[PDB]
């Protein structure tokens, strides 16, 4: 659709063990590959146990946590409105 | 109908949850049990009538520091999943707000400081913005409450 | 200049973003995170299939046979 | 303008990290870096959030688990 | 006196296991609980007095192939240490031939045809040669016994 | 026996993380990232769930798993010595 090419250098070996776990699983080489990689960027970003951040960024994010608290409408909906489960 | 959220153990029956999108079913199904007993995250379950679950989230302590100071405690929201049967009722949000009130009863331990969440998508990020996360100045898909604002919003 | 080997990807952009996101909270470039990624899955893959998935059946024999005493004669 | 971290091995050191970095098709340089930048987020989580206090560490598992109740 | 072999659980005492590896007591204090809930491998454990681990050995299930033929399923001996306490008395071989006993008994269930190891140094060559062990031809620091030579020696 | 020279090429934010985590550990830099890497190259041969040969040492490896059985007298001992737990 809205799809780009994605051209990786990679060792024929590398290549071809991607291909017999992708011919096992009855997937085709790109989805085999693509999945993968979505389930390992997402794991690598929520587990992520240190945050660097920026210097810039570092010091706004400091004064957002000091500010005077100023709960937006939508926090107050989700946190004031009682759960199915409540009943 | 959907019991309290408590945290996942081997009873909970996983295979039929379906959220819609596949990486998110397969984290529970494949790596949640085995995260919830090495401690890497706390992942909570809502079940219905027969100990299958319908809903879950995970969160985990981590820490914001700057380039080259003490890095600053935050509880990382992980995945959040409403099976496909809830869609549109007010689940996904009153995960959150337990998520939040989680934070609150916990905060002053180790002094968290707020509540962030990795946007995986610009329909996510919509989501979590649409009940109160704000974008973080480090990214855009970062979002973030503060525990002032969560304690506030009560 | 030797001949440099290509896998071809088409990639939606929003994925390429999430793991320019996810290599970049790893420090590693585009190319290793996806190949590395792949590597690790395509290993499980293999394993699962001959030693679990070929029999599960004689998959769970041989766990409860491991931890039994072994107990020549 | 290409930076280095000067590293003084033992040969048998350097010979196990080049089978293990062979094994996971990756070159010696970013077996080593990517173990090294693992480990250094380990120390500065466990550090901050469990050394810091362990007994205030156990309390927060605890209480995260326990059912929140606003009222 | 040292017990029986018999799998790793949360009642052994780990802490005061020490081999003269560092690398090696750490994986059994910080990583060998864990593989073992998650089933990554199975480890085995001999105990004196107070439920204290004096000798452990890990096993897994792996398999060797080339380039697509089948692989061949194969046990993996990994990590393999006595407390510096029972050094010199044939403890460590014991443990070699408790492994090689296992891989005999679980042998026919998915057609494991040997039993291989990582030589860490030189002088965990050594010792894996000294035990019966021999330089496999994928890399003379993988060593191996064939599943026939450990029933003809039985 | 001797000591050999390794220079990694590192950015200096990756060098600076290392050094804050070494400090945190009370470690000197070049203990810190060689500890790290021992324990993860132990880790990545161990692991190894799927061991990939050259096709000729995969064939002698064939060779040798059907050979006729003619175990060495050192495995013979270690098979054949009763365990200290009898
Ligand atoms: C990114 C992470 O780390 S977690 C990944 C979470 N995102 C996913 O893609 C998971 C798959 N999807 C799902 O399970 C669900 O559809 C969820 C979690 C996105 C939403 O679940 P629902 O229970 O339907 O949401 P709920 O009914 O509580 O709606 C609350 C608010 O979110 C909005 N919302 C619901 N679905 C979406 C969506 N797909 N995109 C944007 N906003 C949404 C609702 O419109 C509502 O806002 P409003 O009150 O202003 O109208
Ligand atoms: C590579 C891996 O998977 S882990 C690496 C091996 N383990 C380690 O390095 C951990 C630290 N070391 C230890 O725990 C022990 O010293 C071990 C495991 C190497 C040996 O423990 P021991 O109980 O002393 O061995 P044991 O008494 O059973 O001796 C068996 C044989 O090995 C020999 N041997 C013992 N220690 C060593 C050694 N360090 N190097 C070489 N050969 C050795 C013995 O002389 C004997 O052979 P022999 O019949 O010719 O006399
Ligand atoms: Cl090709």
């Amino acid at each position: 659709m809205k799809r780009e090419t994605l051209n990786l250098r990679i060792k024929p070996a590398e290549r071809d063990l991607i291909d017999r776990a992708a011919k096992a699983r009855g997937k085709n080489r790109t989805d085999f590959v693509l999945e993968a990689a979505r389930a390992a960027a997402e794991e690598a970003l929520i587990e992520q146990r240190i945050i660097m951040a920026d210097p810039e960024a570092y010091q706004e994010f400091l004064v957002r946590l000091d500010q005077t608290p100023s709960p937006n409408a939508a926090l107050r909906k989700t946190m004031q409105t009682p759960a199915p489960w409540e009943q | 109908m959907i019991s309290t959220p408590e945290p996942l153990h081997a009873g909970h029956i996983l295979t039929p949850f379906c959220c819609g999108v596949d990486s998110i079913d397969n984290w529970l199904k494949q790596r949640a049990m085995k995260n919830q007993t090495t401690g890497a995250s706390r992942t909570f379950v809502c079940c219905g009538s027969d100990s299958n679950v319908l809903a879950y989230y995970s969160l985990a302590s981590s820490a914001v520091t700057t380039n080259t100071p003490d890095p600053i405690p935050v509880v990382v929201l992980g995945r959040l999943a409403v099976d496909k049967s809830l869609h549109g009722q007010g689940v996904a949000r009153a995960l959150v707000r337990d998520a939040g009130l989680r934070v609150i009863q916990v905060a002053e331990t180790i002094g968290i400081r707020g509540m962030l969440v990795h946007a995986l998508s610009d329909e996510a990020r919509e989501f979590f913005q649409r009940v109160g996360f704000v974008p973080s100045p480090m990214d855009p898909m970062m979002l973030m409450v503060t525990l002032g604002d969560l304690v506030e919003s009560v």
